[PDB]
RNA sequence: AUAGGUUUGGUCCUAGCCUUUCUAUUAGCUCUUAGUAAGAUUACACAUGCAAGCAUCCCCGUUCCAGUGAGUUCACCCUCUAAAUCA
């Protein structure tokens, strides 16, 4: 299906069953359906902790580099996975979200302390 | 394999392209704005709230 | 060197010479019958540009693809007449032959 | 999803999307992180492009590729 | 059927009869035993010293049904059905 | 039984036993053979037995055969460059002819091995997808990973039907 | 200066290869598997001897000894410590590079811990991940229960040692702690109960001999070899012991006495061999029987 | 610097090829000129609203 | 009924009663399914015992209550495996119901996992051609300068308080749509006491 | 297909029909729970609601996704070469 314009993107295609998500990392045309035609499969991502307490991520790093070198864009969740792997720098929004959580939890410790102290 | 010509598809295409050049809207039409409702009367679309001031 | 014509080199039998500077050539390929797994000839007609009009009906010719088609159906040119009808030169010995008999003995020129 | 020809909903006629409030400190810090992040990622992308372009050339006109071509031509002759 | 079955089974050539007629060893090759050559029969008389001529292409009559099955061309909903132990 | 003499020739097993895979230069192979004469027996056997094997391995090469046009049998190959390779086959056996053309115009065993290894890389063991293309369809098949809900019901806490009820 | 032979040295390989032996009937024992109708060939004696020779060649490939490797050192290398990510995620991420054409021991497998540390995966995690993505026939992601002590004793009680070793070779890597532990435990049961014939004509005999020689307990194997009229193997075993322990009482004894053939066993029996008395009696019995047959 | 993983993979290739060096691999970001987001774009390549009037 | 062998199921197969009933033939030797036609249904019945009530023609396992399908009753399990090939007979072969065939398959696998039932264990090749552990992937990578000094990998991970002039400029741009300014974040993640 | 029933007073041959196996819809009668997958007969006509916005104005997007199977060798390979992505 020849689309008007568009570009290749490395993104997460949702698989699995209800309440059991499983993602396949694929380089696909921007306009293609999420779970439809893709150019190449570049890995997988199990977001559910396994028996060993691990979230498994597969990354075909040789082919990910090839497709980025051919002009493929990246989805935000994919950029964040590459950051956690150490292949890219940490995405700014993971840093900011980590800081937002720190501030939230620091504010939570005040009310908790006041209750135990005042009462 | 010989595709049957579609002449009306080519006629309409040329007519449309021509009309788009002869009836093209002017800058004074496109980029007008109602300063009370803050909408472009050409399309009736509101401007973003951050451009209002 | 690049050509848009699919068949680059093909051998065929000249079957018609009624068009001007165009020889109609029948080309046969062996195609596998999927059920019987036996090879049967499949034939296709090719128009070949014959600038000098030297093709005779029945001669075997080698066609080379033209860079681009010169006419609606003329996609090849006469590269060589492999066997002239009734005037075959034995490629192995280079002597004129009539079927399976030498017209000039290969021993004439040693 | 709707097409350009489908009419707009009546309920949404008067919907005005108000933009979010801006935290000055977080806003400036976040703006710089985006600039630094995208500079590093654009440098990485450039390296990956050069690698892709080098491999294509190496297969087409590389020393090993051209050596094999001559060897094959010699063996044919 | 009965008369045909007894006619065929009675006229079968044992491995010993083959070795004696051919004057050659009958060597059994089993996939479960790898390349081990298992000699099932040897010629009781003298053993020929010339190897049996190996015909490049065997001029044997093949049953289409066998060939058709080996090529995965035979679909049958009735073949290889689960049945009681016989 | 199967029709014709030597029915083995009409089996996929026999047709895949040819060892002659022409180089990409070969475009047309012409076979000139005589139907009678003892000096042409090998060429006749080569046409009877081996042309099907050669064609099966080289589907895009045109093979054309000509009977009783010359006193002696010969092969001629037309290469894409325009070179013509004449191979005289008189007095040779059909096996010798098959071996001669493999040497001069056939891909060696190394070249074929490489092509087969390139095909191996097309199918990646780690890729998950339909059985036609991949070994496993879902990660749930891998032991240790959370199993498919169709086989093992997920814990009530991991199901969205109850993630909302507990919250509200 | 003077390097002691490694397991893969040509000299050691020749000695251990001969000590193993080649029983074609044991090497190609009929496997209990899905069967097909056997094929038959009419063969001359010359052709039969050529096929038997080819079976000997194939059997020697099947018996190629696995290389004995030293226990791998635990991997504990931290690539980075992004402390900002501490507390954001509750579960660790394992990232495996699944690029096809990479040797499995040169693949980068890293773990992002909940603390934010990006560390290289441990040997155990590495092996588990390579099985998940490059599944090998006969290997399981979760360790089979057969390797527990109680279950291995059952396998030994049934004289299924070669099976235990084939299971271990498929599951664990040669330098893994589990691999070396299971192999040694099997080697120690063979020694205690004198079951050295179980591993003969298998690729696991050399490893068993190598284990015994480097731990100085070649007594049981020597006795068995003599009792079975395998002096050539017994002498070679004593010789090899001397080469791997050159500065030893027996090695010096043989040097001092220039012992050869049966003498080497006597010299070793008295000096170093723990069961010196039993060896002499066993060797005595053999030499007496041999003298009779010579007559 | 290169990010954690990429750095480790570049250093491993050095050691594998035999090159023994302690220099740090680093990305040359001097070529990348990050312009502000409000830098005037090219008006020649920009489109125009269509004729449909309200 | 209550069989006395549930605790030691292997005993029944060595008792006199078993030898009188079965002898040396497998327990399923005499069973015959009742079905219409010459070709039987390709599945056996789901279960021979429904709500503690046995059907008319109980399968070989369900007709004898003393036969216990247990991973330890190796002699009973062996009867349901091919001695020459080692494959577990499919249920139509012996006539066991689907319920008992599933239990038999699980017990056979458990016995094989525990080493009680012998099965063909093949000799496999090594996973790796080379066993060297010298590559950086498995060795120790030289620590990066930032890791040695304890700094963040990139300087922009850390929060740097913006200058006051820039904050005032943002406060003019977003007049009337401003949040409370946020200072530097906590140095580490707090925790609920 | 491992086959079976059926021509005749009877036998043999040939032959069609049907039986036994496995699925999918619909109908009758009947039906406890959980998880999962799947789910108009009709390219017939459609009440009502919703399904495309975003954004300091310009542009961009609404040409996608989603739907259907009416029509029907435009789908694949090669040659050549636009638009598009690689700031
Ligand atoms: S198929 Fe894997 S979760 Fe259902
Ligand atoms: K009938
Ligand atoms: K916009
Ligand atoms: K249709
Ligand atoms: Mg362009
Ligand atoms: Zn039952």
């Amino acid at each position: 299906k020849a689309y008007r314009g568009g570009h290749l993107t490395i993104r997460l295609a949702l698989g699995g069953c209800t309440n059991r998500p499983f993602y396949r990392i694929v380089a696909a045309h921007n306009k293609c359906p999420r779970d439809g035609r893709f150019v190449e499969q570049l890995g997988s991502y199990d977001p559910l902790p396994n028996s060993h307490g691990e979230k498994l991520v597969a990354l075909n790093l040789d082919r990910i580099r090839h497709w980025i070198g051919c002009g493929a864009h990246l989805s935000k969740p994919m950029e964040k996975l590459l950051g956690l792997a150490g292949f890219f720098p940490l995405h700014p929004m993971m840093i900011t979200n980590a800081e937002r959580l720190r501030r939230k939890r620091a504010r939570e410790v005040l009310l908790a302390s006041q209750k135990t102290d005042a009462e | 394999k010989k595709v049957r010509p579609r002449l009306i598809a080519e006629l309409a295409r040329r007519v449309r392209a021509l009309r788009e050049q002869l009836n093209r809207p002017r800058d004074s039409q496109l980029y007008a704005v109602d300063y009370e409702t803050l909408t472009r009367p050409f399309s009736g679309r509101r401007l973003p709230v951050r451009a209002w001031a | 060197v690049r050509s848009s014509v699919h068949a680059r080199w093909i051998v065929g039998k000249v079957i018609g010479t009624k068009m001007q500077k165009t020889a109609k050539v029948r080309v046969t390929r062996l195609v596998l019958d999927p059920y019987l797994l036996k090879y049967f000839n499949k034939r296709k007609t090719y128009f070949a540009h014959d600038a000098l009009q030297q093709c005779t009906v029945g001669d075997i010719v080698l066609l080379r693809a033209l860079p681009v088609p010169r006419a609606k159906h003329v996609k090849h040119e006469l590269a060589e007449i492999v066997f002239k009808v009734g005037k075959v030169i034995d490629p192995v010995t280079g002597k004129p032959c009539a079927g399976t008999t030498y017209l000039e003995s290969p021993l004439s020129s040693e | 999803r709707k097409t350009r020809h489908d009419p707009l909903a009546k309920s949404k006629i008067e919907r005005v999307n108000m933009p979010p409030a801006v935290d000055p400190a977080e806003f400036f810090v976040l703006m710089e992180r985006y600039q630094h992040y995208r500079q590093t990622v654009r440098a990485l992308r450039m390296e990956f492009v050069s690698e892709v372009q080098r491999k294509v050339h190496e297969a087409r006109a590389g020393v090993l590729a051209e050596r094999k071509a001559l060897k094959d031509a010699a063996e044919h002759r | 059927l009965t008369q045909g079955l007894f006619r065929g089974l009675s006229r079968q050539e044992t491995h010993q009869q083959l070795a004696d007629k051919k004057g050659l060893h009958v060597v059994e090759i089993r996939e479960e035993c790898g390349p081990l050559p298992i000699v099932v029969a040897s010629p009781r008389g003298p053993l020929r010293k010339d190897p049996e001529p190996e015909d490049e292409v065997p001029d044997v009559k093949l049953d289409w049904e066998d060939v058709k099955t080996a090529q995965g061309m035979k679909r049958s909903v009735w073949s290889n059905l689960k049945r009681a132990a016989t | 039984p199967m029709k014709g003499r030597f029915p083995i020739r009409r089996t996929l097993q026999y047709l895949s036993q040819g060892n002659v895979v022409f180089k990409d230069s070969v475009k047309v192979m012409t076979v000139n053979y005589n139907t009678h004469g003892e000096l042409g027996e090998g060429a006749r056997k080569f046409v009877f037995f081996n042309i099907p094997q050669i064609q099966y391995k080289n589907p895009w090469v045109q093979i054309m055969m000509f009977k009783n046009m010359t006193p002696s049998p010969f092969l001629r190959f037309y290469l894409d460059s325009g070179e013509q390779v004449l191979v005289d086959v008189e007095t040779k056996s059909n096996k010798e002819i098959m071996e001669h053309i493999r040497k001069i115009l056939g891909k060696n065993e190394e070249t074929l091995r490489e092509e087969e290894e390139e095909k191996k890389q097309l199918s990646h063991p780690a890729n998950f997808g339909p059985r036609k293309y991949c070994l496993r369809e879902c990660i749930c098949e891998v032991e240790g990973q959370v199993p498919c809900p169709s086989l093992v019901p997920l814990p009530k806490e991991m199901r969205g039907k109850y993630k909302a009820a507990l919250k509200a | 200066e003077t390097k002691k032979p490694t397991f893969m040295d040509e000299e050691v390989q020749s000695i251990l290869t001969k000590m193993t032996g080649l029983n074609l009937q044991k090497t190609f024992k009929p496997a209990i598997q899905e069967l097909k109708p056997p094929t038959y060939k009419l063969m001359t004696q010359a052709q039969l001897e050529e096929a038997t020779r080819q079976a000997v060649e194939a059997a020697k490939v099947r018996l190629k000894m696995p290389p004995v490797l030293e226990e791998r050192v635990p991997i504990n290398d931290v690539l980075a410590e992004d402390k900002i990510l501490e507390g954001t995620e509750t579960t660790k991420y394992v990232f495996t590079d699944i690029s096809y054409s990479i040797p499995h021991r040169e693949r980068f497998i890293v773990v992002r811990e909940p603390s934010g540390t990006l560390r290289k995966a441990s040997w155990e995690e590495r092996d588990r991940m390579i099985q998940v993505y490059f599944p090998k026939e006969g290997r399981k992601i979760l360790t089979p229960i057969i390797f527990k002590e109680e279950n291995l004793r059952t396998m030994y009680s049934q004289d299924r040692h070669v099976d235990v070793l084939n299971l271990c070779f498929a599951q664990f890597e040669p330098d893994s702690t589990e691999y070396i532990k299971v192999h040694h435990k099997t080697y120690e049961d063979i020694d205690k109960r004198g079951k050295y014939d179980l591993l003969r004509s298998t690729r696991y005999f050399g490893g068993m001999v190598w284990y015994f020689v480097n731990n100085k307990k070649i007594d049981g194997l020597l006795i068995d070899q003599i009792q079975r009229d395998l002096i050539d193997d017994a002498t070679n075993l004593v010789q090899l012991y001397h080469v791997l322990h050159p500065d030893g009482q027996s090695a010096q004894g043989a040097k001092d006495q220039a012992a050869e053939g049966i003498n080497l066993i006597k010299v070793f029996a008295k000096t170093e061999a723990q069961k010196g008395a039993y060896i002499e009696l066993t060797l005595q019995t053999y030499q007496e029987a041999l003298s009779r047959h010579s007559a | 610097p290169y990010p954690p993983l990429l750095r480790a993979m570049i250093i491993a290739e050095r050691q594998k090829n035999g090159d023994t060096s302690t220099e740090e691999p680093m990305l040359n970001v001097q070529r990348i000129r990050m312009e502000p987001w409000d830098y005037p774009a090219k008006q020649e390549d920009k489109g125009r609203a269509k004729g449909t009037p309200v | 009924p209550i069989s006395p062998y549930k605790d030691e199921p292997w005993k029944y197969l060595e008792s006199e009663e078993y030898q009188e009933r079965y002898g040396s033939r497998p327990v399923w030797a005499d069973y015959r399914r009742n079905h219409k036609g010459g070709v039987p249904p390709q599945r056996t019945r789901k279960t021979c015992i429904r709500r503690n009530k046995v059907v008319g023609n109980p399968c070989p396992i369900c007709r004898d209550h003393k036969l216990h399908v247990d991973f330890r009753n190796v002699k009973l399990l062996e009867q349901f495996v091919c001695a020459h090939t080692g494959i577990i007979f499919y249920a139509p072969y012996t006539g066991v119901c689907v319920k008992q065939h599933k239990r038999l398959t699980q017990a056979i696998q458990k016995a094989r996992d525990h080493g009680l039932l012998i099965y063909h264990i093949p000799q496999v090749e090594p996973r790796d051609l080379d066993f060297s552990t010298s590559h950086g992937a498995v060795s120790a990578t030289p620590p990066a300068p930032t890791l040695v000094s304890g700094d963040p990998w990139y300087p922009w991970y850390n929060w740097k308080q913006p200058p006051e002039r820039e904050l005032s400029r943002l406060r003019r741009l977003y007049q009337g749509h401003l949040q409370e300014e946020s200072g530097p974040p906590p140095e580490s993640m707090p925790k609920m006491p």
